[PDB]
Parts: structure tokens; C-alpha cells; sequence
């Protein structure tokens, strides 16, 4: 008629934050280099907006998270310039990628990491960048696609 | 785009080989995980070797990374060490990203003088000109956030064990200060307020 | 538009996904003995063996349930039960042939022997369970919906300029205020909000349940017959709110239809009223006509989520009936009305006051059965205590019976360090006071936990006091969890008592790849295959290790449902590396599915490849069909392999060179090898 | 009549390790663990039918058929508790009156199942879940 008592122990963790970046396969297309168009150094092309996500994780995580870009310099001036990436009939001269933050400024390549300052839009903590092309002195018709590394430091 | 298991590792002394969940959670995806450990100053070391260290995960699934040690008990057995472990996915006209996750992997030898619970507390504040120096007697690793001085945050900290960390302080914050430590779990201790000590 | 597209809701999982089984036996066994010795009558021996047989060949579950006694005199095979069961996906359905029970909520609970074809709710996704409101709404232009609870956001996506139904809320508790937030592009944010009280009576709109249940009926009294009878169950949720739930039980005596409403009112609670009318013949050749009605209220959440009322009122007119009274024998007071009145308050976000009345009026007989229970537990810190009243004065001259409880459990981390490597941190006191009202105490103390490695072996060694006679009855009691069964022994010592309890619990599989022996079954069972990986003790379960064969059950694993099978990458053996250390199965109902994990037994071994005095490239494969491994070169030359033999040769294909190798015993000894090789 | 069997009086259960991705949001549930009570000495004459009723605190007044888990020195985790389902998959309310669904008592041993869940009310946040909860047994 009567009976004793059942306990449940178990432990929740934390789980790191999935990055999502741009479209699939961490791809974000860039407008055609225009030849005419990218004539001197400070020649510049369509600044195309990105975002990356960090879903599947809480807004707190998400927001403590430091960011940082990473990659290959073209040359020791273009610091913030990312060497494009392409060994082919393809190559372009003296092009370049080159990763913006929100306002318009450049972003260092070496690795130096910033706040996240993530937005919590309705689905999820969102960081968004832009990338643009970036002329050093002349220009080619080819494929100048490139290849960078995303680093998030979860503190 | 890949995920970890937890945001902290913590290694306890004279295991050999620590886990941690690797997880895809788009269903079309095919990633290659390229994993390493990195000592405190972001340099590439083998002391801890993650196995496997490049594979190719298709699909959703999961996977499990071992770390094996190799320290051969060359570390000190008196305060906690700490480690970076790297995660980089790369997802094999257009730029591609690849994903770079870095945890902390805490060795925390076997015998502690403090239990974990009692080191966030004792952490003291030393106040001066442009300055908020955190010094830590407890032999941990002490994560500190929404550091509040009076009405502003400063920044997050991460002390040593032992140490004194620095933070830059302007002199327009008050005197009262007030923050909290990430526990070992990843979740957010209670607001403490800080002693001047 | 959003309505339009055929949307999944969160956690869909294709019923092509699911997985079947395989064609295997099943054979659960729990012995049981008790040997009593009391100085009065020597000493007794009992023994209790249950055999729960089963075969799953096809999608076809059959099951058999069979118990053997024995005293200290004789053996009886006792048949119970046997049940062959099945799901039909494309009707969302279970269908049992065989022995089975009704699980009738209209009706009463009723044991039978037939066909029953039942919808089931498990099939279902996990969002579109329970009750919830559906949400329906226009949206001028693109906009983005946050359907958000009194705390925090729930569902939040965007919908197109166009009709939307969103259906995926969960259950979210009993009582809930769901604020539908559209923000559009261009116009202002558009807000309303929708209160509602579950019921579980209600149904999701747009959602059906039935069940139609025929055959014999059975039942454990021996003085009632086995009359054939049919029931028919309807539950469905209509718009708006509403819920419409039929019943027809049939007989050759007994005839009965029940049909009732439901309403979600919102803020003011929620409401089922269903009568059910019924024409029985009773044992004597007199038949009665009656008519029940079946009133329940359910009060949303008073003041600030403080208090909840459930008020169930029962009238059944004289002359109404179950099927019981029909069914019992040739020759062999009704209850004029029910109250149940509960009242759960929430006080100092601790302590949980439940205040419970039961009070039932009959025919003729003015005596009442009343029955209040009142209990309050609290959790302060890791203490957790509980005061518990009871009394009851029922028909039969119960008197006052009344009765107090308190319970006390102190966990020892309370006292012990968060880092204590002692085996009392998993221990806790559990103290017990009860007194009948006449001073009648019965005091309790005692110990429990666990001390195994793996947690498996639960101890509790608890002794008492009961007084008025004065007698001490210890207790002690070892529950064993390994990885072939359990095993529980047990001696409860009185005055003049000594028992001993002694018990084996199993499960046997006999798989294609031969017969796998671990703990007791569970319906589902997941069949971890690991050939060469002996002794590896798999994640989120207790004691269930591999045996020497690598082959190990799981006791228990979730229906229709993405669950996780993890390999405990720690506790394996230092030759083995797996391939995959975690996958996932789909089962059906009662299915055994096979999670197959690959695993090499060889040397683990990491390579530095050289070519013309170059590291390999990134991304080169390096195989080796000596032992039947692959692995991806990392940097500098740095590849992986796992289960090489001790002196080999690897083929490198970057883009077609061979690497050979020879090893020391001590480095097969070593953990993980490290060597640098040369390729042609 | 009969009694709880020795060891099923005082019972601990291991429900694992869940994360925040699989209990993230309100009702979200983790995955099942299955327990026993087991009853030994009920013969069909004495009682032919029991059921079992669990008392625990519930975490909030709304959501009343869910423990509340203990604080801990190390950290208690938040918004989280435990759900204790039946063999038909239902929740029970932890009121002590309300009991569970009936049993046919097969003379001799007897085991009643349960599976033990984790119910989250809103985010949870990382910690460790300990509930306890108390039960009484009805014989009809």
C-alpha cells in the first residue's frame, strides 16, 4: 500500500555553435572581375553582402564567441588583400579578394580576432560580412576565386 | 557546418585518451575534419595527438574525436594547463570558407588544493589608475565575463592560475564592481560582486 | 504561400527512414526465490520463473508469455499471453492479433482476445503531440513570424505574402499564452495572442484517432463469462477549438454509445462533457436502461502561476452500467455520483501543496466515500522533504483512517566536495516517519547508492523500527546491472523473519550471427554489432558492455525516433580503433535493429610519408589491402592508419607509389606508433 | 497482500547526458530510459489490479507533470526537469491522488514499467539534473 522513492541523476552540457556561412558548401559568389574597371590600386568592384550564422546553440555561447579571418596574403603591403587561389588557365594578375566588416572597413588577414556582436535575428545569432574585389595594378579575364579561413574562438 | 560537443575539454591527469563529439547537421553536406592541438601560445604541438586527425564525414552524422596524450607526466602537478584544441572543416567564381573551431582543452592534474566550486569566488581585485588587475590565488583557469565596473563592461577576461591578468579600465566606471565566471559545464555562475583585496 | 507548400513539421522523420528489424528470436527471463525462515515454521523456499518468448520474423512481432512457481512443490507452466502484433504505415497504425488489452479512455480499461486496429501517437512526430493551437493567418507580403510563450520565443521562420497554418507548437505544458508576432517588410509588426488549456481529451485540429477492438472477453475473476463483444473509439479535433470523441461497446447483452464534446475556452480553462448511453442485461433476466454523464473542467493557471483546479463530476442515473455488471456470472448499488476536486498550489518556488477530493454518493446506500489527500513536498538545496495526509471514510465503516507521512532524503554531496573521488558521493539518507492517527509509527533510516565503477551495483541497506509490538527490521538489498543480466540479492532481517531474496534477470537474442546474451528487454532493442572490439562498454547506458564476441543489446530504445548508439571510445581496448564510434537507428514498435560498427584490430599506426625527399600532398589516400585500411594524408606527409600488421607495405594514390614498413615489438606494445617511411 | 520487491524500494536512474541543441526550446524532450517496479508475493485472489502514483515537486504550477531538480554546489541547471511517462506513453501528474493506469497482477512477480524523460521549459542551460520523487502503490 505504500512504497519508496525513485531519483533521477543526469548531467546537460553545452554544445559548441554550427557555423553557417554564405550558401552552401561555405560559398558566397562574387561578381565578374571587369577588366576596363579594375585599372589602378584603388580600383574596386561590387561590395557582395554574407552572412554567417551560428545556429543550433545558445545566444549566450554565441554571443561570447571572439571571430577572427584568416589566410593567405598576395603581398606584404596587401595585408588585408587575400591571394586568389587559382592554378589554371584561369589566373588573374594582380587581383584579389578582400573581406570587409558591417561599417566598410578592412579586416586583418593575420589573425587577429574581434567581439563577435552578433545580431539575434529571429532565427538565430547572425554575423554578417562582405566581400569585394580589389585591383593592384592591372587586371585579366579569369576565374580569381579564392579561399579563406573563419575562426571562432568559443570563450 | 560542423559542430563540437562541448565549448571546454577538460583532460584530468593520467587518462590517455579524451573525447569529444564532432556532429553534421546538414543533411547535404560533405566536410573534411582536420583536427590539432595548439599550446598556449598558438603554436602547433604533439603533446596531445587527436585521432583521427583528417577524415572525410558525408552526410549527417557524428563522429568521435580521441585526444591521446603524450605529455610522458612532463607537466606540472600543481595548477591547471591550458591547451587549444582546433577544429577546421573544410568543405570539399567564388570564395570558399572554411570553418576553424578553437576550444579549451584544460589539463587539470589528478590532486587539486581546491575543489572547482570554491575557485570562482576567490578571486580579488586590484583597482588603480586605468587599470582593474585580476589576481586569481585559486589554481584554476578563471573565465571571467560581463565584467562590471559600476555601470560598464570592460571585456572578458581569461586569468591564469596563480596570476594576475590586466584589464584597461576608464576612469569614468565606479567602484563597485560585479562579474561572473563560466563553470566548468559552459554555463554562467550567479553575479558575484568583487572584493578589493 | 506557406499553407500551400507542403511543409514538414520539426523533426519529421520519412517513414521509408524507419527501420523494420531483422529476423531474430527473443527470450526474457526473470527468476526469482525467497527463502523464508521464521523459527515458527523452519525454513520455505519459493521460486518465480518468468519466460517472455517472442519472434520477429518480417515486420510480425509474435509474443508469449509463460511463469513457472515452485514451493518447498510441484511444476505449472502457466500460459498468460500471446500477441501478434504489427504496424500498417500507410493507415498510421498498430494492429494486435491475440490476447491484448483496450486502452479505452471514453470506456473502461478492458482485457481481451482478438484483432484490435488502433492509431498510435508515437508515430507521429514529436511536435505534432498533445494538444496545441494551430495558427492561422494572412500575411501582406514576405514577413517573418515569431510565435513566442509568456517566457520566450517558440517558433520562429518566415512565411510568404500568402495563407499560413502553423501547426509544429509543442505541447508546452498545460496552460500557455502564445503572442503570434508577424513583422513585415515594409508594414508594421502586426501582434495577437491566443490563451489556451489542454485537456487530455482534446485533440490537435485536423487530427484522428480510432480503434476498433473485437473478440472474447477476459478477464482474471473466474465467475465472470468470456461473452464475445465488439468497441469502436473516435477521437477528433475539429476547428476552432473543439473536439468531438464517439464510442459504441457492443455485446450480446451489453449495448452502449458514448458521445461527448470538448472545448478549449482559453483563458477561462478548458471543458469535456460526453454521455454515454447504455442498455444492459443483467445476470438476471431483467435488462436496465441508463444513461452516465461525464462532466470534467480543467481551470487555467489563478493569480501568477500559482494554483490550478481540476473539477471531474460524474452522474450515473440508476440503471447504468459497466460491461462488467453484464459480464458477470448466470447469478451473481450503483454510484449515484463522483467528485474529484484537485487543487495544486505552488508556493515559495519550492514547496508543491496538492490538495485531492474524492467523494462518490451511491444508490439507496447514503454513505459516502470520501477521501482527502493533502502532500507537500520541498526541495531545499539537496535536502528533499515531503509531508503527506491522507483520510478516508468510505461506505464500509472505514472509520476515520486517517494517515501522516514524512519523508526526509539528504544526499551526501552535501557534506562531500564537488571533487571527491570517494565512493559515498553517490550515496544519500532517506529517513521515514509514518503514523496511522492511533499511534502506530513505523520509522525507516537508511543508506543507498551506488558503488560501481559504471554506477551498476546499487546498494541500500535501510533499518526500521515499527511500534505500535516493537520490532526492528533491517534491511539490505545489492542490484547488480552488468552485461549479462542482473542480478539482485537481498536479506530483510525482523523480530523472527529472515528472508532472502535471490534473482537473475536476462535477455537472450538468437540473431543470424548467433546467440547474444544481456540485460532484460524492453520492447525495442537496439543490437550493437562490433566484431574484434571485445569488452567495450557502450555511452548513456549503464553496464551494458559487449561480450567476447562483440555483440550487445540495448535494453531500451525509443520508437520511431532518431536515437544515438555511441561507443565508449575510453574504455576500449588500445589494438582497436573503430571506424565509426556513433550511429543512428530508426526502430519500429518492438523491433530489433542492428547498429553495425566497424572496427580494425589492428596497430595504430601514424606515418610520415616522404616522396623525392617531398612530404604527400593534402589529400592523398593511402591504402593498404594487406589488412584492408584506408586513411587521408594530413600535413607534411602525416597519415592515419588504423589496424596495420607489424611489417607492411601501403599504396599512396595522390593522384600510384608504395611505402613498406617494419615495426618493433615494442612499438606493437605502444599505444599509438609513430614512424616515418619513405615512398618510392 | 504483497509488497514492494527488496531494492526497488530506494532506485537511481541514469538518464545521460542531453545538450541544449536537443532540449533548446519549451517541450522539448529527450530520449526514454526505462525502469522497473517490481512486486513480489501478489496473488490474483488478494488484489487483482494495482498502480502506482509519483509525488514529486513540480518546477512551476503551469507545468505540473514535471520534477523540479535539485540545486548543487557545482551548478544547477535551469529550465529543465524531469517528466515520468507510463507504458501507454502518457505523462502523470505528480499529484499523489492521481495514479496511473491499471495492471492485471500475474501471481507471483510483477514489473510495472516507466521510462524517465527530460522536459525543458523554455532554453536550458547547461548543469547537472538531479529529482527525486516519492511512490505509493495501490492494490484493487
Amino acid at each position: 500500500v505504500n512504497g519508496g522513492t525513485v531519483h533521477f541523476k543526469g548531467e546537460v552540457v553545452n554544445a559548441a555553435c554550427a557555423v553557417d556561412a554564405g550558401s552552401v558548401d561555405q560559398t558566397v559568389q562574387l561578381g565578374q572581375v571587369r577588366t576596363a574597371s579594375l585599372a589602378q590600386e584603388g580600383a574596386t568592384s561590387s561590395a557582395v553582402g554574407f552572412n554567417i550564422q551560428l545556429n543550433d546553440c545558445d545566444t549566450n555561447v554565441a554571443s561570447k564567441a571572439a571571430v577572427a579571418f584568416l589566410g593567405t596574403a598576395i603581398d606584404a603591403g596587401h595585408t588585408n588583400v587575400l591571394a586568389l587561389q587559382s592554378s589554371a588557365a584561369g589566373s588573374a594578375t594582380n587581383v584579389g579578394v578582400q573581406i570587409l566588416d558591417r561599417t566598410g572597413a578592412a579586416l586583418t588577414l593575420d589573425g587577429a580576432t574581434f567581439s563577435s556582436e552578433t545580431t539575434l535575428n529571429n532565427g538565430t545569432n547572425t554575423i554578417p560580412f562582405q566581400a569585394r574585389y580589389f585591383a593592384t595594378g592591372a587586371a585579366t579575364p579569369g576565374a580569381a576565386n579564392a579561399d579563406a579561413t573563419f575562426k571562432v574562438q568559443y570563450q | 557546418g560542423v559542430a563540437l560537443g562541448a565549448t571546454r575539454v577538460i583532460y584530468p591527469a593520467g587518462q590517455k585518451q579524451e573525447q569529444l563529439a564532432v556532429t553534421n547537421n546538414d543533411e547535404n553536406s560533405t566536410y573534411l575534419i582536420q583536427s590539432w592541438v595548439e599550446n598556449a601560445d598558438g603554436v602547433k604541438d604533439g603533446r596531445f595527438i587527436v585521432t583521427p586527425p583528417l577524415f572525410a564525414m558525408k552526410g549527417k552524422k557524428e563522429n568521435t574525436l580521441r585526444i591521446l596524450d603524450a605529455t610522458n607526466n612532463q607537466l606540472p602537478q600543481d595548477r591547471e594547463s591550458l591547451f587549444w584544441m582546433n577544429v577546421k572543416a573544410i568543405p570539399s567564381n567564388t570564395l570558399q570558407l572554411a570553418i576553424i573551431s578553437r576550444i579549451k582543452l584544460y589539463y587539470r592534474p589528478a590532486k587539486l588544493a581546491l575543489p572547482p566550486d570554491q575557485a570562482a569566488e576567490k578571486l580579488r581585485f586590484r583597482r588603480s589608475a586605468n587599470s582593474l588587475t585580476l589576481i586569481n590565488p585559486t589554481p584554476y583557469y578563471l573565465t571571467v565575463t560581463e565584467l562590471n565596473a559600476g555601470t560598464r563592461v570592460l571585456e572578458n577576461a581569461l586569468v591564469p592560475p596563480m596570476g594576475e591578468s590586466t584589464v584597461k579600465l576608464p576612469s569614468d566606471a565606479g567602484s563597485n564592481i560585479t562579474y561572473r565566471t563560466i563553470n566548468d559545464y559552459g554555463a554562467l555562475t550567479p553575479k558575484m560582486t568583487g572584493v578589493m583585496e | 504561400p506557406q499553407a500551400f507548400m507542403s511543409n514538414r513539421a520539426r523533426g519529421y522523420i520519412p517513414p521509408e527512414l524507419w527501420d523494420p528489424g531483422i529476423n531474430a528470436g527473443l527470450l526474457n527471463y526473470n527468476f526469482s526465490g525467497n527463502s523464508v525462515q521464521n523459527r515458527i515454521g523452519g525454513n520455505s523456499h519459493y521460486a518465480y520463473l518468468n519466460l517472455q518468448s517472442g519472434l520477429n520474423i518480417g515486420a510480425w512481432r509474435l509474443r508469449d508469455n509463460t511463469t513457472w512457481s515452485y514451493n518447498s512443490s510441484k511444476n505449472k507452466w502457466q500460459h498468460i499471453n500471446t500477441w501478434l502484433e504489427r504496424d500498417i504505415i500507410p493507415l498510421r497504425s498498430r494492429l494486435t492479433l491475440g490476447d491484448g488489452y483496450t486502452q479505452g479512455d471514453i470506456f473502461d480499461g478492458i482485457n481481451f482476445r482478438g484483432a484490435q486496429l488502433a492509431s498510435d501517437d508515437n508515430m507521429l512526430p514529436d511536435s505534432q503531440r498533445g494538444f496545441a493551437p494551430v495558427i492561422h493567418g494572412i500575411a501582406r507580403g514576405t514577413a517573418q513570424v515569431t510565435i513566442k510563450q509568456n517566457g520566450y520565443d517558440i517558433y520562429n521562420s518566415t512565411v510568404p505574402p500568402g495563407p499560413f497554418t502553423i501547426n509544429d507548437i509543442y505541447a508546452a505544458g498545460n496552460s500557455g499564452d502564445l503572442q503570434v508576432t508577424i513583422k513585415e517588410a515594409d508594414g508594421s509588426t502586426q501582434i495577437f495572442t491566443v490563451p489556451y488549456s489542454s485537456v487530455p481529451l482534446l485533440q490537435r485540429e485536423g487530427h484522428t484517432r480510432y480503434s476498433i477492438t473485437a473478440g472474447e472477453y477476459r478477464s482474471g475473476n473466474a465467475q465472470q463469462e468470456k461473452p464475445r463483444f465488439f468497441q469502436s473509439t473516435l477521437l477528433h479535433g475539429l476547428p476552432a477549438g473543439w473536439t468531438i470523441y464517439g464510442g459504441t461497446q457492443l455485446a450480446d447483452r451489453y449495448r452502449a454509445f458514448n458521445f461527448g464534446i470538448g472545448k478549449n475556452m482559453g483563458a477561462l480553462g478548458a471543458l469535456s462533457v460526453d454521455m454515454t448511453q447504455a442498455n444492459s442485461t443483467l445476470p438476471d433476466d431483467s435488462q436496465h436502461d441508463g444513461q452516465s454523464v461525464r462532466f470534467l473542467y480543467n481551470k487555467s493557471l489563478n493569480e501568477s502561476g500559482t494554483n490550478i483546479q481540476l473539477v471531474g463530476y460524474r452522474y450515473s442515473t440508476s440503471g447504468y452500467f459497466n460491461f462488467a455488471d453484464t459480464t458477470y456470472s448466470r447469478m451473481n448499488y450503483n454510484k449515484r455520483g463522483k467528485l474529484q476536486l484537485t487543487v495544486t498550489q505552488q508556493l515559495g518556488r519550492t514547496s508543491t501543496l496538492y490538495l485531492s477530493g474524492s467523494h462518490q454518493t451511491y444508490w439507496g446506500t447514503s454513505n459516502v466515500d470520501e477521501q482527502f489527500q493533502a502532500g507537500l513536498n520541498t526541495a531545499f538545496e539537496d535536502i528533499n522533504w515531503t509531508l503527506s495526509y491522507s483520510l478516508t471514510k468510505n461506505a464500509w465503516q472505514k472509520g476515520r483512517d486517517q494517515m501522516l507521512a514524512l519523508n526526509v532524503n539528504i544526499p551526501f554531496s552535501h557534506w562531500l566536495r564537488s571533487d571527491s573521488k570517494s565512493q559515498w558521493r553517490h550515496a544519500s539518507a532517506s529517513y521515514s516517519m509514518s503514523h496511522d492517527l492511533n499511534g502506530r509509527m513505523t520509522n525507516l533510516a537508511g543508506v543507498y547508492g551506488t558503488l560501481l565503477e559504471d554506477n551498476n551495483l546499487s546498494y541500500s541497506v535501510q533499518t526500521g523500527y515499527a511500534g505500535g509490538n516493537s520490532g526492528s527490521t533491517g534491511y539490505a538489498t545489492l542490484n547488480y546491472r552488468g552485461g549479462y543480466g542482473n542480478a539482485n540479492i537481498g536479506y530483510s532481517h525482523s523480530d523472527d523473519i529472515k528472508q532472502l531474496y535471490y534473482g537473475v534477470s536476462g535477455g537472450v537474442l538468437a540473431h543470424a550471427n548467433g546467440v547474444t546474451l544481456g540485460q532484460p528487454l524492453n520492447d525495442t532493442v537496439v543490437l550493437v554489432k562490433a566484431p574484434g572490439a571485445k569488452d567495450a562498454k557502450v555511452e548513456n547506458q549503464t553496464g551494458v558492455r559487449t561480450d567476447w564476441r562483440g555483440y550487445a543489446v540495448l535494453p531500451y530504445a525509443t520508437e520511431y525516433r532518431e536515437n544515438r548508439v555511441a561507443l565508449d571510445t575510453n574504455t576500449l581496448a588500445d589494438n582497436v580503433d573503430l571506424d565509426n564510434a556513433v550511429a543512428n537507428v530508426v526502430p519500429t514498435r518492438g523491433a530489433i535493429v542492428r547498429a553495425e560498427f566497424k572496427a580494425r584490430v589492428g596497430i595504430k599506426l601514424l606515418m610520415t610519408l616522404t616522396h623525392n625527399n617531398k612530404p604527400l600532398p593534402f589529400g592523398a589516400m593511402v591504402t593498404s589491402e594487406s589488412s584492408q585500411s584506408s586513411g587521408i594524408v594530413a600535413d607534411n606527409g602525416q597519415v592515419y592508419l588504423s589496424g596495420m600488421p607489424l611489417a607492411g607495405k601501403v599504396q599512396v594514390k595522390w593522384g600510384h607509389c608504395v611505402a613498406n614498413y617494419q615495426l618493433p615489438p615494442e612499438s606493437q606494445q605502444q599505444l599509438l606508433t609513430q614512424l616515418s617511411a619513405e615512398c618510392r
